[PDB]
């Protein structure tokens, strides 16, 4: 499972 | 409801861990017209993409299940995944509709119209988890040509280290990876846009040093993990 | 089909929808038939965890409250959030109550299975005691010490000192004499001698339940420490 | 915050 952008 | 009352029990609900009450805020402030404030804009997205993020999460465990019992207790399973999937697409659909109508004709600085058209980018791609059908190839289309044209948007006026363009890089990488199924060009995007902003760490700010690093940190990982 | 609704109820847990899971178990108890103890373990799970994100809003959002010490509209803001999320939380302990009342502790028919659902029933009390202000209060305050008392008479009589749901009962109920009570000094010697006898007979434990007497064993020393600093 | 028993569970 690939990492995708975080919230802030 | 003023705006600024509703952003406030955004925040309310955010520390309370209520992100339904939390989108709905956010919501209803979008659905003024008003083009969006950055602060605004990062409490919309942080709503929705923890309101969605639950149910990913729970299809995939209840997906695991369905397919992993080879009786009626598949036809149980089936039924909640099914009922799991369609709040979901409600979730992806509500927001995509959003973007739609208001923040994506609203963009007017090359910035907003990069977050919103990658955001547009991963709720297609949400969407394209979940699709089975004729369904599925619309779907993925869609997502790819939203991120595309951030892409394009990005290269020619944001620098390599600007955190919304980085974002977009890495889950534009995770598309072609996940969705398309392209390991290839998901490690090429993700290594250039890695690279590129390496070579420029001058030039960071204060504001947002936290989050370029943390991204490009990511953009290394999932090349690591693709790379095995 | 009582062992469907139980069966969702297991899905609805693994895929952390809590409040799904609680429906289930609540038609399931409706069905009016004793509940086995896996079912109760079920219903137990449920509405803890679809309480608990109650309460843990309501502190978080009770806390900004008061650090808003006018500042008034933020205090406003907060308060009225307090109070929808309160209004959900007693929702929530009211619909266990009437189960509490209507099936679960009027078919116990077991001692232990009594003293599991009348010290719930001092829970749930407990939970509309921390947020409850004024008139109300003291009725409130009164029925969760009602029911753990009952309770942790009929576990003295019949449980060993080392069975989980005891030792569970005299936490909780040494958390509510601290807590809800203000009285320190009885909580810690409840909580000490509930220590203290389940060391004394230490041969009771069984395999099966070992790591539960053991865990709880360790929460009671570490309120006790707590209440002592 | 004092801690309630947990769980089993
Ligand atoms: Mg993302
Ligand atoms: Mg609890």
């Amino acid at each position: 499972r690939s990492t995708s952008t975080p919230n802030v | 409801m003023d705006k600024n009352e509703l952003v406030q029990k955004a925040k309310l609900a955010e520390q309370a861990e209520r992100y339904d009450d939390m989108a709905a805020c956010m919501k209803s402030v979008t659905e003024q017209g008003a083009e969006l404030s950055n602060e605004e804009r990062n409490l919309l997205s942080v709503a929705y993409k923890n309101v969605v993020g639950a149910r990913r999460s729970s299809w995939r465990v209840v997906s695991s299940i369905e397919q992993k019992t080879e009786e009626k207790k598949q036809q149980m399973a089936r039924e909640y995944r099914e009922k799991i999937e369609t709040e979901l697409r409600d979730i992806c659909n509500d927001v995509l509709s959003l973007l739609e109508k208001f923040l994506i004709p609203n963009a007017s600085q090359a910035e907003s119209k990069v977050f919103y058209l990658k955001m547009k980018g991963d709720y297609y791609r949400y969407l394209a988890e979940v699709a089975a059908g004729d369904d599925k190839k619309g779907i993925v289309d869609q997502s790819q040509q939203a991120y595309q044209e951030a892409f394009e948007i990005s290269k020619k006026e944001m620098q390599p280290t600007h955190p919304i363009r980085l974002g977009l890089a890495l889950n534009f990488s995770v598309f072609y990876y996940e969705i398309l199924n392209s390991p290839e060009k998901a490690c090429s995007l993700a290594k250039t846009a890695f690279d590129e902003a390496i070579a420029e760490l001058d030039t960071l700010s204060e504001e947002s040093y936290k989050d370029s690093t943390l991204i490009m940190q990511l953009l290394r990982d999932n090349l690591t993990l693709w790379t095995s």
